[PDB]
């Protein structure tokens, strides 16, 4: 939540979600070979349940991109920013975020705070999709 | 260094003295009164 | 894990993980110092990396 | 399997001392209305004097990290060692500080210890550390363990005070061992069954009567004696009864059948007993025996007894329900049952018998948290009262 | 900042104020001239 805001902690982000990334396998390195009922997954379900609120956040965030993606493959967002370049106005992106009405105000206003913007009060939608929604992809895999 | 200095001081409460045991210490004016009548006396004082 | 030959047995398995959870304790606790700060300097990034 | 300390689970602090060649197992207690000063009281001597761990209890809050809790000041979770806890006390609700202040007694730099009704201020949290050497920091914290208790304020020890000649709780630079033991855990227990410490009334029959001592008329000698009471007399302090366990550790575990009690009278203070002419009769905690005092309840007043069963160190079984449950009232050695005279508001003497009444089994009511605290607040306010008029007369 | 005030009420406590008053409030020795016409001077490492 604190280094995706910020422009300059996209390296930082990125290898922790590589850490993610290992910390899952090593987790499903756990479970590989394991019986029904096991004692392995009772634990693992325990950890789990104690560590419930840190899971439901992780999996909102990663929710977000996978949205994200979504709706900027719908044709609605074309509608919206017609031109090639793409570099929408932050105006129409919120509007946009409301027309999706899958997108409560508060993830509209993480993924606004989030954004990165120019002098123009605009955004890029390509660079904002290629910075999150792809890493998300491969670690939401393996947590699924 | 300080904070850590003080800290350990406070953890070893023997390092202050006599007069600082907290228990059963005259104070340190005591202390000092009674060095000070050591200072006079020449058996206490010296080696004698 | 299990040196079935020596008379004495030492448990790398488990210095390993006893290892891994000193690392996350002070990765827990360096996150909590830059809890409070807006923004994370240079030299905190590269200790982060 | 192995039991560990968690947040809002009730425990008590726990020292041992060294008198005269000889180790002797003092509680910490301290009492909410009238002074905050923490005092110690003997559990050694359980079988003599009746513990009274009702004011000893203690419930952990929050276990926060050392720097999160810095944050919270600048500005069930398992314990775990180098963190900051919040003991608030069960009886008064007040929460245990480093008062800051001295009684100038052995040591100038010792603060007392006592209770603050606020949470703000470093005195109220209280940073745990290993005594044990096995233990280190960021280890999980066992049921059964040593622990030594530094002031985050202060940063003073909790320690007890051996150079007065009555031991004190006191914040000191020197250390001592602090034993936790779980008196019961808030969210295993269940609603409706019996558990120890509760205060109950004892409400007999169809026609209601609660086993009650006379009204205050301030006389102990008619104070003393006991009787089968009906009317508006369920509603009082007088017939409320608050159940002790002999076995200290784990205290608030389920009560199950023909397990040994001490029936204690909140208001009088004092417990109920057997004299050796088989009748009862309320009579001091100083010289209350084991014997004597300790009952036993059992599911029928069928004679033959479970014997010697074990005694779980954990919540237990919930057998005995109130309301729904039938009790009989038995003495633990003479097996005597507790049984009214038949004497003919209704001023029905309860007298002990051999083989006693068909009609001997009794009903349970859990009485009110408000009720309770006000009786006890009426106890510990007429003793204080009492000792005021007797300095005054002299 | 709490630890340094902490720190400050640490030393308040383990040093009193009246010790520190009652430690100035004693005075020391004067170097008299004598009758023959010599200064007699105390000890430099003996005495206050």
């Amino acid at each position: 939540m604190k280094l995706s805001q910020d422009s300059s902690q996209i390296e930082l982000l990125k290898e922790l979600m590589d850490l993610q990334k290992d910390m899952v396998v090593m987790l499903l390195s756990m479970l590989e070979g394991n019986v029904v009922n096991g004692t392995i997954g009772k634990q693992m379900v325990d950890m789990l349940v104690e560590s419930s609120n840190n899971v439901e956040m992780i999996l909102k965030f990663f929710d977000m991109f996978l949205k994200l993606k979504d709706l900027t493959s719908s044709d609605t967002f074309k509608e919206y920013d017609p031109d090639g370049k793409g570099v929408i106005s932050k105006r129409d992106f919120h509007k946009a975020m409301e027309s999706h009405k899958h997108y409560t105000q508060s993830e509209t206003e993480f993924l606004l705070s989030c954004a990165e913007t120019d002098e123009n009060e605009t955004l890029d939608y390509e660079e904002f999709v290629k910075r999150f929604h792809e890493p998300a992809k491969d670690i939401g895999f393996n947590v699924a | 260094n300080a904070n850590v200095v003080v800290r350990l001081l406070i953890r070893r409460p023997e390092c202050f003295g006599p007069a600082l045991r907290g228990e059963g210490g005259n104070g340190l004016l005591a202390a000092m009164e009674e060095a000070i009548k050591i200072a006079e006396d020449p058996s206490r004082d010296g080696p004698s | 894990r299990t040196q079935t030959g020596n008379n004495t047995t030492v448990n790398i398995i488990i210095s390993t993980v006893d290892y891994l959870l000193r690392v996350q304790e002070s990765i827990s606790d360096f996150y909590w110092y830059y809890s409070g700060k807006d923004v994370i300097d240079e030299q905190g990034q590269r200790n982060f990396s | 399997e192995i039991q560990f300390l968690r947040t809002d689970d009730e425990v008590v602090l726990q020292c041992t001392a060294t008198i005269h060649k000889e180790q002797q197992k003092l509680c910490l207690a301290a009492e909410g209305f009238g002074n905050r000063l923490c005092f110690l009281e003997s559990t050694s001597n359980s079988k003599n004097v009746p513990p009274d761990l009702s004011i000893c209890t203690f419930v952990l809050e929050q276990s926060l990290s050392v720097r999160a809790l810095q944050e919270m000041l600048a500005n069930h979770r398992t314990l775990l060692y180098g963190h900051a806890i919040l003991l608030r006390h069960s009886y008064s609700g007040m929460y245990l500080c480093c008062l800051s202040t001295s009684r100038s007694s052995t040591d100038k730099l010792a603060f007392d210890v006592g209770l603050q009704e606020d949470t703000t201020g470093e005195a109220c949290w209280w940073t745990i550390h290993p005594a044990s050497k096995q233990r280190s920091e960021g280890e999980k914290v066992r049921v059964g363990d040593d622990l030594i208790l530094v002031s985050v304020s202060s940063e003073r020890y909790l320690h007890l005070s051996y150079g007065n000649g009555s031991l004190h709780v006191d914040a000191a630079f020197q250390q001592t061992l602090w034993s936790v033991a779980p008196i019961s855990s808030g969210s295993e227990a269940a609603q409706g069954y019996l558990i120890g410490g509760d205060v109950l009334r004892l409400l007999h029959g169809h026609m209601d009567e609660c086993l009650t001592v006379p009204s205050g008329e301030h006389g102990e000698e008619q104070r003393r004696t006991v009787h089968y009471e009906g009317g508006a007399v369920s509603v009082h302090a007088r017939s409320l009864w608050r159940l002790e366990t002999l076995r200290v550790a784990w205290s608030g575990s389920h009560i199950r059948w023909g397990q040994p009690f001490r029936l204690r009278h909140v208001t009088t203070g004092k417990y109920l007993s057997l004299m050796e002419d088989k009748n009862l009769l309320l009579m001091d905690k100083e010289k209350a025996d084991v014997k004597s005092t300790a009952f036993t309840f059992r599911s029928s007043k069928e004679k033959l007894d479970v014997g010697v069963r074990k005694e779980v160190d954990g919540m237990g079984t919930s057998e005995i329900k109130y309301g729904d449950s039938v009790c009989y009232i038995q003495h633990v050695d003479t097996g005597l049952w507790l049984t009214y005279q038949s004497v003919d508001s209704i001023q029905r003497k309860a007298i002990m018998h051999h083989e006693g009444h068909m009609d001997d089994g009794i009903s349970l009511s859990r009485s009110q948290h408000e009720e309770s605290r006000t009786a006890r607040v009426i106890w510990s306010t007429v003793f204080l009262f009492n000792r005021f008029i007797r300095g005054l007369d002299a | 900042k709490g630890e340094a005030i902490r720190i400050r009420s640490i030393l308040r406590s383990l040093i009193p104020l009246g010790d520190l008053v009652g430690v100035i409030s004693i005075a020391f020795q004067m170097p008299t001239i004598a009758k023959d016409g010599n200064v007699v001077e105390p000890d430099m490492s003996a005495g206050f």
